[PDB]
Formats: structure tokens, C-alpha cells, sequence
């Protein structure tokens, strides 16, 4: 019966093509498992300056393996490499770490975009133990307490890792929808392996995105996916004022070495508690202390440092696609119009535009790390007017 | 060994029961037989230690033999899914409680068989009613006291799907299936669904099917059988 | 006599096993291993088939080729080294007769179709199917019905010899009653079953049965339908685990009647899926322990996953005699005894409970430990109808002249080291032979005494005792708990005076033992603890995290793993994937032990585990070391020249 039947899965799946040519299709059929989904956008409107909120379900959901060892070694790890993401890509926001746990929630780390903090945090998040049930009222109650002092000019985000579990919190959660509806506050979750229908109903009454985690990958893309900062609801803000350029100071510049170190607890800035001898400074508060790309908490002003924020989504909208052909129009001598190689897996890839000749490694390089066509370069600049 | 005849055979019906409770979410409404049936039901469950992580993981909606007690966790099971709650009713197939609901997607997508869920009770209203069938077709003692169940079956499982998206987690624990289940089971539903290469799976190993289920069907949904115009097909 | 299956077969046919110059049915797989790996896929890789000894598992490339067979060709392979993602050998025995779902032929194809043509040397193929699948019901009229197969093409050859040798032959509360009898379908197919031939002429056909060319599969139709009683059975909440999960579901695969042998890793749920196994089944079951040190534990756990307790207790060993008049679940012990009036009346009941036991169960713990001779008392006094191996031994005692499947049938299940230690509870032990810089002045003595006063020298060494005082308070900063095993008393008895903790040995009083356990096992304040030969042995089963040996001299390989394989359990819920179980060792350099040990890890690698030789400390003089004067270890050094042979021998 089943002896037989635990091996009549077995022994189609091992055979093949006989004769000659054995164990060859099977790798090729693992072959055609692959190329899972690309990008699909081409967006516009919103997403600038986003204000995310990590939310940690803390449950006895983790205590199952699944992917890893345990369900938040799934997710912390990759969480970090989540925030230097982020980091890389959207510079000009900033993330609460809010950890729930035991049908409470503590704001772990607060709003801010230091990456060390966030970090180290995490690392300190590591041997959690993860007891008692979610609590996502107590979640949102941080979540709006510190966001109703965020001016309407910020993007109103919520980044929710739930496992899944009985939303085990009271006080009419339901009604929490025209509350922060009201609020303008958008709340994204993405569910662990599986589904929570009020949750569910929640992101589709926000706006938030709701997804399931299938596997390590598939969290990944979510992740990815949410790395981009998304086209929220219509009427949140247009503008942000007295973005603060700051100087760079040498402390070299006149008086060579008139002060031992420029953090004595009565010069303008020196913030944090350790001693600095004077790289930054601010315009309004006129605060040097270390440096920092970010905001400040006495001039309270954003510390915008242009080529590195005011660059980053700078160039991220403006993209377009190119197309792919099988054919044969052999431009160049068989080459690329890129790194100038051929293998042809016929996916010539060509520009919308420009129209040039690039392989998947030329694909890749543009659509993950140089996200422009440079064939456009030398075509549109020199008639460009 | 019936109803009451030995617990032993009740000592893992907890066991399947929980662990589709901690796996399904979003509200689940199971058969049992009858009240006195749902009295023997819980009666082991709460004296021996049964309910210790149900109540647990998610809630319980007792039906009462008055159906006065029986509206009123309906009141609560339409609400205590919409809210943060999973909260699984628990009610009796051959018991009015069984129609007038169509459950949606929104609250009851699972369904558990617990048992051949046929008459057991009404002594002799059976003999006549069995040998005049004897004397219209002769053959029907095996025949008919199979679909009476069977009938009452998924009149009572195939409930919680509406429109054709709303899911459905119609698992059959039963010991008597060789046939009968499958004589009983719809020919659409036999055909493609029903026991593809899984009959004589155990709930731990069942555990991962649903696992594996809905993780997929939760997604990726946008377009199902879409039709516009007419382009034959011929079925 | 009349105990002979097919046994392993290569012997011959092979001369300087480099066959460089013939390697011939290899050349066939050497062709096609060869000729298929050319872009960048192998499509070949023939798990190196090698004509005698065994062949190999690929297991570098598996994709989806090797790695669904790093499990499913594995069926008469038993993997005996583990690696990493390269390479991996096994053996090849008796595990064709487990492996009946299958022809023979049908292995054959795939064992060609994996080696892409890659030939056998017919070694094999004369011992393919030399065992015809074929079993032995024990359907609802009392004994048995002479059930043959699904496939009839072997009673042509049987009943053309076995019968010519010995012949074969209210409403609704009864309705449900034939729905029962009108699932006694076809089994499977055609069954082609006969009728018994009174139940005395089995024993006299068995010796018969094998005697063609054909193998019996006796199995226990205990569960649907039963003539005698049912004891009451009651799992009181009782979760386990996946491991144990597949065990019984490869028992039961089928219906219900199949008997079952199970291969489980040290300390795992041994106690638990016989318990279960006595209560699912319905039957009236047996315990056969080694000694009253595992009955006393066998129906602990009994006790605690099943309430059956109400004087429902049979333990039979070393004046128990606990309920012996009714029994419904027994333990028993392996009635080893042959004597002249052993036990008059007792050993009596054993034979004569025995008898009402009718046939029960045979809970086998680890029949490595069995000899054959007692082996022939397995069958000669215990003439059950299903067995019950519980053996992590699969090769023992070099005796491969008598194989086991003709004792217990087929060895079904073994689980995966790797689904436990990397995926499971089963915590990763670093072993450690660890091996020091002794002083001279043991060894300068050593080598002018050739007397086994010598052997006491290195035992009695502070270089030892460096390494000893080191990893408690080493692992004191743990806070976890730690057992050392020494080899004797009284060089261990001045460990336990000089940096003195929990200890036992021989003759101590057992209810102080307890104490001990228990201001070991439960007290936090004490994670420190001292064994003798004894207390891995006859009075415990420790349950710790951190193991620390001394004695390494005799050659029982197994016998000393198998003491740490049960000790060691999990160190904390430790969130990371390291080692947390820890094995200790203590060498002496230039030595016995010194020798001993590499044949001692040449065993580790032998199976494989995480190991690790260290012989420096981490800081030694980190530690305030006593004896850091060689004066005061001239101070032991004369205790040593006080000392006899009377302190360097073990409880044998
Ligand atoms: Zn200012
Ligand atoms: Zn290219
Ligand atoms: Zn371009």
C-alpha cells in the first residue's frame, strides 16, 4: 500500500530520458522554476521623506522554525540589511523601532536615522524571548501619540511584522480606521505564513499593503518592495521649509588650534556626550557637533546634506525600460554596447530610446545599481534643449 | 466503540482540533452529531486538561439545546471574527444550526468532519421505512443509510463558500470513506480535489497541507477564470 | 539451525581493489560518468559504484537527483560516515527485507538508471531477490489466514510444495456492525489466502517457508477487530514531536497489522512511542528492559504519558514481583537465566505470565547488547507475533554469520542525526579529546616499571588535574551543568577532596544517590558533579549538558559513546546555532591513552561529530591552578608511591 506509495512519488520524479542522456532535462526543468517577478513599476505621485515605524509582533509564533531556527532569526537578520537599504536608498526619512511584546508594545528605538542605533538595537534584539500575545492597540497608540506631533508635511508610514496570531488587543481596534484614517497615517503589514482577515481588512481600509510571507526570498521582495517609497493617498502635504544647509568646519580656518577640542558644554551644538574637536555646523542654531545628515534638537530644523539625500530619489522616479529581442541584428561586432561581451541567451537587450545592445549582466547593472541607460548619455545631452 | 464507549478514541480529537485551531485562522464552524453527542463532546474536555491553549489560541461559541442560549454566540461569532479574534464556534450537523447562513469568506472559511454524521437515535422509525424501500428497490439497507449521512454532510461542510474565491477548508475526519465520502462527495468535487494522492493522512503530516494551502491562495490573486466574450470552448 | 537468509554477499571476485587496470563494470559507469559532464551539469556521477565493500553517495551536486536519493537510495544503504555537501559512504547489508514496497529489479533499474548505466558487477544481482516479498497475517479467526501477496505468481511454486508437505485447509445496533466487515476488502489486490492449518504446524512451516527461496513477514492484525480483552489505554495529553511522528507512521503505512523495528539516535524519544505503541494498538502489551535500571524508568515515562497506573503495573525483575497475578502491561527483563530452580516460583511466572502474555509485544531495548546465544532465548522463550527493536545499533559484536531480520523481521525506520542535532532538539556536542603536557617525573617511572602500577602513574597526574580544575570554573561562568567521568575511585576520591564536589562510586547508599540527583538535577546552586563506573551504568541515567571524561583504556567504542549520547542534552534555549553540548576527554601523551585515542577518534570520525583536540588551556595560570608547584604534586607523586594496584581497576 504505502510502502509502495511513499516510493511511487519517488521513482517517476528520478527517471527520465534513458538511454543516454539521464538526470538532464531534471536540471533543466530547475532551470525553468526560476525568473520570478522583475519590478512591475513605473509609478508616480507620492512617496518622499517616509516616517516608518517597525512593529514587532513578539509572540510564541517565533518558537516554530519554518525558514530558520527561529522566526525572528527569519527576520532580524535581514532587517538590518533591510535598514542599510533603506539607508542607501531613502536617506531623507526615518524609522521607529517599535517592539511589541507581552500585550504591551515599547518603542525600542526611536524616530531617526542613525543606522548603528537601529542596529545595535537589533543586535540587542536578538535574544528576545518573544512571551505573551501581539498587541497592535498599544502599537498604534505610539504609532499616533508621536506622529500627531509630526507635522502634515511628513510622509505617515507603518511598517508591521506580525506573525500571523490572534490580534490579541482591545479597545476597538475597528475604530482605529476613522481614527487614523483621519490622521493620515498609512500602516503596512505583511503577514507570517499566513493571514489575518482584521489585519487584512485593516490594510485595505488604509491603503497599507498587506502581504504573506512565503518564503526567505519572498520575504526579501516584500522588503523590496517596501524599500521604495510608495505612492500614498492623495492630499498629504506639497512642500518642507527651512531645510538647513549646513558648513563643514575644518577648525583649522583662522585660528590654528585656539581649542583643545570643541565640545566644552557652552559652544553651539556639541550634542551627544563625547568629546569633538569641530567638523559641522548648523545654520540656525549655529550647532557644531558631530556630523550628521539628519535634523537637529535645539535649532530643530532638518540638517539637509544635499548631495547625499537630495540626490538619492533625485534620481529614482525618472526611469524608463528597455525591451528584449532573440533576434539576431548583430550590433557591434557581436558585442555589447556595455561591457562588450556576447553569450547570447537571446535576450538582447535593447533601449526604448537610445536603442542600444546590453546582456543581463548590462541589465542588472543599470536596473539594480546604475538605473539609468548611460546610452541615453551621448544621445540626449548633446541635442539636449 | 460509540459516543461513549471509550475516551481513548476522544484523546486526539483535541489534538487534530487545535493544531487546525493554531494553524487556520479567521473563524472556523465544525458538526458534531447531536447535543447529548456535544454534551459527551466536551465532557472529557474539561475535566482532563483540553482546553489550556484552545481557549488560547482562539475563542469557543458553546450552542445551546434552547435556541435562545444558541442566537446568542451567533451574536458573538459574527462580531468576535471581525475583531482581533479568530474565535472558533462549535455547533452539531443534524442540529438546527446548520442553515440559513452561507458563510462568507469574512467570518467561516474551515469546516472539520467529526464522525459519520448519520441518524444514530430514532429507534424503528428505520424498519418500516427500511423495508418498504426493500420493497420498492430491495437493496437500500447499505445503500441509503450511507447518503443520509452523506446528505446531511455537505449540506452541513459545504456551506462557508459564496461567490468562488471565499476559500474552503473541508478536512473529513472520518474512518468510514472508502466509498461512502466519496459516493457522497459532488463528481466536480471528487474529481479534481478529493483525494489527488492524500487519503490516509494523519493530521501532523496534515498539518503542513493547509500550511501549504493557504499561504499560496492568499496571495497572487487577480484574475480567476475571467470570461468576456463569447469564444465557444465547448466545455 | 534453520535460521539462514540470504547473508551480505561480496566475499570475492576482486585482487588489489585499485583496479587501475580492470575497474570493467566501473568503465561502464566511467564511460557515462565521463562522457555526460561536458556544460556545466554532471548527468552523470554513478554514486561511484564499486563492486565489493559498498558504493558511495555523490551528495556534492545532488540538485534534485541525489538529494531526493540523499534519503530514497539510501533504502539498503545506511550512510555510516556524515560530511558535509561531498561526498558519502555507507555499508550494504540484510535492508532489502525492509525495503518490500519494490522488486528487487525495480532497485536494479534505478540502481542502473542513477548510475546511468553504470553496470553492477552481479554481486549484487546474485543476491537481488533471493527474499521474494511475502507475508503473514494474523486475521480475526484466532491465529492467522494464510495470506500470500498482492502478486500471485508464488503460490505456484508453494502450493506445488506446501500442502504436499503440510496443507493449509437489534438492526440498527448490528447495521454498522457489517459496514465494519464490509470494509474487509480485497487487500490491496487478490490477497490469495488460506485457511490455518491448527496453529501447531506454523513453527514446523516457518523452517520450511524460507527453505525454497522465499522470506516471511509476520505481522499483528491487533487493532480492528480482537477476540480477547483490551486494556484500558489513555494518552493524558501527551504532545510529541515530528521524529517520532514519521516512526509509527511507518509502522502503520498500511492497515493494521504490520509489526515494527525502529532505529532511534541516543536519548531520544525511546520511552515514548513504545508507550505510544502500547496505547494506540489496544493491545496487552510487554516490556523486555536490560536491567531494573530501565524498568524502573521505562514505565516512569509510562507513568507520566499514560494514566494505565491503577496497580496496572508489571515490573518483573530483582524481587519486583509487582502485580503478577493480572497483568495488562509488563515489564520484564531478559530472562538470561538457564539455571537449575533460578527462580522457583518467579521465574515460573515469567514462563508461565509469559503464557498469558499469549504474545503482547517484545520491547527490545538495544540488542547489540544481546548475544546470540541469548538470542536464541529471544525466540526459544518468547514465541511473540510482533517484536519491537529499539537498537541504535545497526552492525554489532562482528558476527556476521547471523544477521537480525530473521529475528526481528525488517529494521524500519533510523532517524537522521542532522534532522535532530541541526533541526530538532538534539543538541550539538563538541567533543574534545583533549591530550596534555604531563610531567617527567610520571613517565621516567612509567617506562622502567613495566607493571601496572604504570598504569596509575598517568591517571594520578595534576597535568590531568590542571585541565580538570580548569573547565569547571570555566564553565561555572556558564552557569550550566557539567558531569566529569573518571575511571576509579580513589584518584577521583582526591579530586572530590581537593576541589571537593557531588561524587559517587560503588557501594554508596542509593537513597543519598537520590539526594544527589536531586541537588543536582533540580538544585541551580551546584552544577558540579562526580560519576563512577557504576552510575552510568547500574544506578542512573544522568541528564546534564557538559561531560568531562577521564577513562579511556578499554576497547567498547559504543559502549562509552552511548553513555554520552544519553547524558547530553540541550545547555540553554540557546538562540544561536552552535554546539552547546560538550564532551570532554582527558589524555595522557606518549601512552596507552595517547595510543588509544587515535584509534578512540579515529572511531569519532568513524561517525562524525562536531571534534575539537586542544591541549593548552585558555589561560592557565588565569586560574589560581593548585599544584602549581611540582613539590606539592611531588606530594601526590608519593601518595603514587604509596599507592597499589588496587586503586586502578574497574568494577570488572
Ligand atoms: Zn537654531
Ligand atoms: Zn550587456
Ligand atoms: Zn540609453
Amino acid at each position: 500500500r504505502w510502502e509502495g506509495g511513499y516510493e511511487r512519488t519517488w521513482e517517476i520524479l528520478k527517471e527520465d530520458e534513458s538511454g543516454s542522456l539521464k538526470a538532464t532535462i531534471e536540471d533543466i526543468l530547475f532551470k525553468a522554476k526560476r525568473k520570478r517577478v522583475f519590478e512591475h513599476h513605473g509609478q508616480v505621485r507620492l512617496g518622499m521623506m517616509r516616517h516608518l515605524y517597525v512593529v514587532v509582533d513578539g509572540s510564541r509564533t517565533m518558537e516554530d522554525q519554518d525558514l530558520k531556527p527561529n522566526r525572528l532569526t527569519c527576520t532580524l537578520k535581514l532587517l538590518e540589511y533591510f535598514v542599510e537599504e533603506y539607508f542607501d536608498q531613502n536617506p531623507i526619512s526615518q524609522i521607529g523601532i517599535i517592539v511589541t511584546k507581552s500585550k504591551r508594545a515599547e518603542k525600542l528605538t526611536e524616530l531617526s536615522g542613525n543606522p548603528r542605533k537601529h542596529i545595535t538595537s537589533l543586535k540587542k534584539a536578538v535574544d528576545m524571548t518573544c512571551h505573551g500575545e501581539p498587541s497592535l492597540y498599544n502599537s498604534l497608540s505610539i504609532a499616533m501619540q508621536t506622529l500627531k506631533h509630526m507635522p502634515g508635511h511628513t510622509s505617515r508610514e507603518v511598517l508591521i511584522i506580525f506573525s500571523s496570531l490572534t490580534t490579541c488587543d482591545p479597545s476597538n481596534i475597528y475604530d482605529l480606521i476613522k481614527t487614523l484614517k483621519a490622521a493620515k497615517i498609512r500602516v503596512s503589514v505583511i503577514g507570517l505564513s499566513a493571514e489575518v482577515r482584521v489585519c487584512t481588512v485593516l490594510a485595505r481600509e488604509t491603503g497599507g499593503t498587506y502581504h504573506v510571507i512565503l518564503d526567505e526570498s519572498h520575504y526579501k521582495e516584500l522588503l523590496t518592495h517596501h524599500v521604495s517609497p510608495p505612492p500614498a493617498s492623495s492630499s498629504s502635504e506639497c512642500s518642507l521649509i527651512r531645510m538647513g544647509f549646513p558648513q563643514h568646519t575644518i577648525a583649522s580656518l583662522s585660528d590654528q588650534d585656539a581649542k583643545p577640542s570643541f565640545s566644552m558644554a557652552h559652544l553651539d551644538g556639541n550634542t551627544e556626550p563625547g568629546l569633538t574637536l569641530g567638523g559641522y555646523f548648523c545654520p540656525q542654531c549655529r550647532a557644531k557637533y558631530c556630523e550628521l545628515p539628519v535634523e537637529c534638537k535645539i535649532c530643530g530644523l532638518t540638517l539637509v546634506s544635499a548631495p547625499h539625500l537630495a540626490r538619492s530619489y533625485h534620481h529614482l522616479f525618472p526611469l524608463d525600460a528597455f525591451q528584449e529581442i532573440p533576434l539576431e541584428e548583430y550590433n557591434g561586432e557581436r558585442f555589447c554596447y556595455g561591457c562588450q561581451g556576447e553569450l547570447k541567451d537571446q535576450h538582447v537587450y535593447v533601449c526604448a530610446v537610445c536603442q542600444n545592445v546590453f546582456c543581463v549582466d548590462c541589465d542588472v547593472f543599470v536596473h539594480d545599481s546604475l538605473h539609468c541607460c548611460p546610452g541615453c548619455i551621448h544621445k540626449i545631452p548633446a541635442p539636449s534643449g | 466503540f460509540e459516543t461513549r464507549e471509550d475516551i481513548a478514541v476522544i484523546r486526539n480529537y483535541g489534538n487534530l482540533l487545535l493544531e487546525m485551531s493554531a494553524v487556520v485562522p479567521d473563524g472556523i464552524v465544525a458538526f458534531f452529531t447531536s447535543y447529548q453527542y456535544m454534551e459527551s463532546t466536551v465532557a472529557s474536555w474539561y475535566e482532563q486538561g483540553i482546553l489550556e491553549n484552545i481557549q488560547r489560541n482562539k475563542l469557543l461559541f458553546i450552542e445551546t439545546q434552547d435556541g435562545a442560549e444558541t442566537s446568542v454566540a451567533l451574536e458573538k461569532y459574527q462580531e468576535a471574527c471581525e475583531n482581533g479574534r479568530g474565535a472558533i464556534l462549535l455547533s452539531v450537523a443534524r442540529g438546527k444550526v446548520s442553515e440559513g447562513i452561507d458563510f462568507v469568506h469574512h467570518y467561516g472559511r474551515a469546516v472539520i468532519m467529526f464522525g459519520v454524521p448519520y441518524v444514530y437515535t430514532q429507534s424503528r422509525i428505520l424498519k418500516a421505512r427500511l423495508e418498504y424501500l426493500r420493497d420498492q428497490f430491495q437493496i437500500r439497507e447499505n445503500d441509503f443509510l450511507t447518503f443520509d449521512a452523506m446528505r446531511h454532510a455537505a449540506q452541513c461542510v459545504g456551506r462557508a463558500i459564496r461567490g468562488k474565491t471565499d476559500y474552503g477548508l473541508m478536512v473529513f475526519a472520518d474512518k468510514r470513506f472508502a466509498r461512502g465520502d466519496k459516493r457522497g462527495k459532488l463528481p466536480r468535487w471528487i474529481q479534481e480535489h478529493l483525494t489527488d494522492a492524500n487519503l490516509n493522512l494523519t493530521v501532523d503530516e496534515g498539518v503542513q497541507v493547509a500550511k501549504y494551502f493557504l499561504r499560496q491562495m492568499a496571495q497572487p490573486f487577480h484574475r480567476e477564470d475571467q470570461l468576456g466574450l463569447s469564444l465557444l470552448s465547448l466545455e | 539451525p534453520g535460521n539462514d537468509p540470504q547473508e551480505a554477499v561480496p566475499s570475492a571476485a576482486g585482487k588489489q581493489v585499485d583496479e587501475s587496470g580492470t575497474k570493467v563494470d566501473e568503465y561502464g559507469a566511467k564511460d557515462y560518468r565521463l562522457q555526460m559532464p561536458l556544460k556545466d551539469d554532471h548527468t552523470s556521477r554513478p554514486l561511484w559504484v564499486a563492486p565489493d565493500g559498498h558504493i558511495f553517495l555523490e551528495a556534492f551536486s545532488p540538485v534534485y537527483k541525489y538529494a531526493q536519493d540523499f534519503l530514497v537510495a539510501i533504502a539498503e544503504p545506511v550512510c555510516r560516515p556524515t560530511h558535509v555537501h561531498e561526498y558519502k559512504l555507507t555499508a550494504y547489508s540484510l535492508y532489502a527485507a525492509v525495503s518490500v514496497g519494490l522488486q528487487t529489479s525495480d532497485i536494479t533499474e534505478y540502481l542502473r538508471k542513477l548510475s546511468k548505466t553504470g553496470v553492477p558487477d552481479g554481486i549484487m544481482q546474485f543476491i537481488k531477490l533471493c527474499t521474494v516479498s511475502y507475508g503473514k497475517v494474523k486475521l480475526v479467526l484466532k491465529h492467522n489466514r494464510y495470506f500470500v501477496e498482492s502478486c500471485h505468481p508464488d503460490v505456484i511454486q508453494h502450493l506445488l510444495q506446501d500442502p504436499v508437505i503440510r496443507e493449509c485447509r437489534m438492526d440498527l445496533f448490528d447495521f454498522y456492525e457489517q459496514m465494519d466487515k464490509d470494509e474487509e476488502e480485497e487487500e490491496e489486490t487478490q490477497t490469495v489466502s488460506f485457511e490455518v492449518k491448527q496453529e501447531m504446524i506454523e513453527e514446523l512451516q516457518k523452517r520450511c517457508i524460507h527453505l525454497e527461496y522465499p522470506l516471511l513477514a509476520e505481522y499483528d492484525f491487533r487493532n480492528d477487530s480482537v477476540n480477547p480483552d483490551i486494556n484500558i489505554d489513555l494518552k493524558p495529553t501527551a504532545v510529541l514531536r515530528p521524529y517520532q511522528e514519521k516512526s509509527l507512521r511507518k509502522m502503520f503505512g498500511n492497515g493494521r497489522a504490520r509489526s515494527g523495528v525502529i532505529v532511534l539516535p541516543c536519548g531520544a524519544g525511546k520511552s515514548l512511542v513504545g508507550v505510544t505503541a502500547a496505547c494506540t494498538v489496544r493491545k496487552r502489551c510487554l516490556v523486555l528492559g536490560n536491567s531494573a535500571v530501565s524498568v524502573e524508568q521505562w514505565k516512569a515515562q509510562f507513568k507520566m504519558w499514560s494514566t494505565i497506573d491503577d496497580s496496572q503495573i508489571c515490573r518483573f525483575t530483582s524481587d519486583a514481583k509487582d502485580k503478577p497475578i493480572g497483568c495488562s502491561v509488563a515489564i520484564s527483563t531478559y530472562s538470561m537465566l538457564g539455571h537449575t530452580t533460578k527462580r522457583s516460583w518467579e521465574a515460573e511466572r515469567v514462563m508461565e505470565w509469559l503464557k498469558t502474555q499469549e504474545w503482547g509485544l517484545m520491547i527490545l531495548d538495544e540488542v547489540h547488547t544481546i548475544p546470540a546465544k541469548m538470542f536464541r532465548r529471544v525466540l526459544t522463550i518468547v514465541q511473540a507475533h510482533c517484536k519491537l527493536g529499539l537498537t541504535a545499533t545497526l552492525v554489532r559484536e562482528d558476527d556476521k554469520i547471523v544477521d537480525l531480520n530473521f529475528l526481528i523481521g525488517p529494521k524500519l525506520y533510523e532517524a537522521n542525526w542532522m534532522e535532530l542535532q541541526n533541526n530538532g532538539y538534539i543538541a550539538k556536542v563538541q567533543c574534545a579529546e583533549v591530550w596534555c603536557p604531563m610531567s617527567p617525573e610520571f613517565y621516567r617511572e612509567y617506562v622502567a616499571i613495566k607493571t601496572k602500577k604504570r598504569i596509575l602513574l598517568y591517571t594520578m597526574n595534576p597535568n590531568k588535574f590542571r585541565a580538570c580544575q580548569f573547565l569547571i570554573k570555566f564553565h561555572e561562568r556558564r552557569n550550566d551543568k557539567i558531569i566529569v567521568f573518571a575511571d576509579n575511585v580513589f584518584a577521583l576520591k582526591e579530586y572530590a577532596i581537593r576541589l571537593n564536589k557531588p561524587y559517587i562510586y560503588g557501594p554508596t547508599s542509593q537513597g543519598e544517590r537520590m539526594q544527589i540527583l536531586q541537588n543536582f538535577k533540580h538544585n541551580p546552586k551546584i552544577n558540579t558533579i562526580f560519576i563512577s563506573k557504576v552510575g552510568d551504568t547500574s544506578f542512573d541515567l544522568p541528564e546534564a549538558n557538559v561531560l568531562i571524561q577521564i577513562s579511556s583504556h578499554g576497547g567498547s567504542r559504543r559502549q562509552e559513546a552511548q553513555r554520552l549520547g544519553r547524558v547530553l542534552r540541550a545547555k540553554k534555549g540557546m538562540v544561536a546555532e552552535e554546539y552547546n553540548a560538550f564532551f570532554y576527554s582527558l589524555v595522557s601523551q606518549d601512552t596507552q591513552e595517547m595510543a588509544y585515542s587515535t584509534k578512540r577518534q579515529r572511531f569519532l570520525v568513524d561517525q562524525g561529530y562536531s571534534f575539537k583536540v586542544i591541549t593548552k588551556l585558555a589561560g592557565m595560570e588565569e586560574e589560581d591552578l593548585a599544584f602549581s608547584t611540582k613539590e606539592e604534586q611531588q606530594q601526590l607523586l608519593q601518595k603514587v608511591l604509596a599507592a597499589t594496584d588496587l586503586d586502578a581497576e574497574e568494577e570488572v
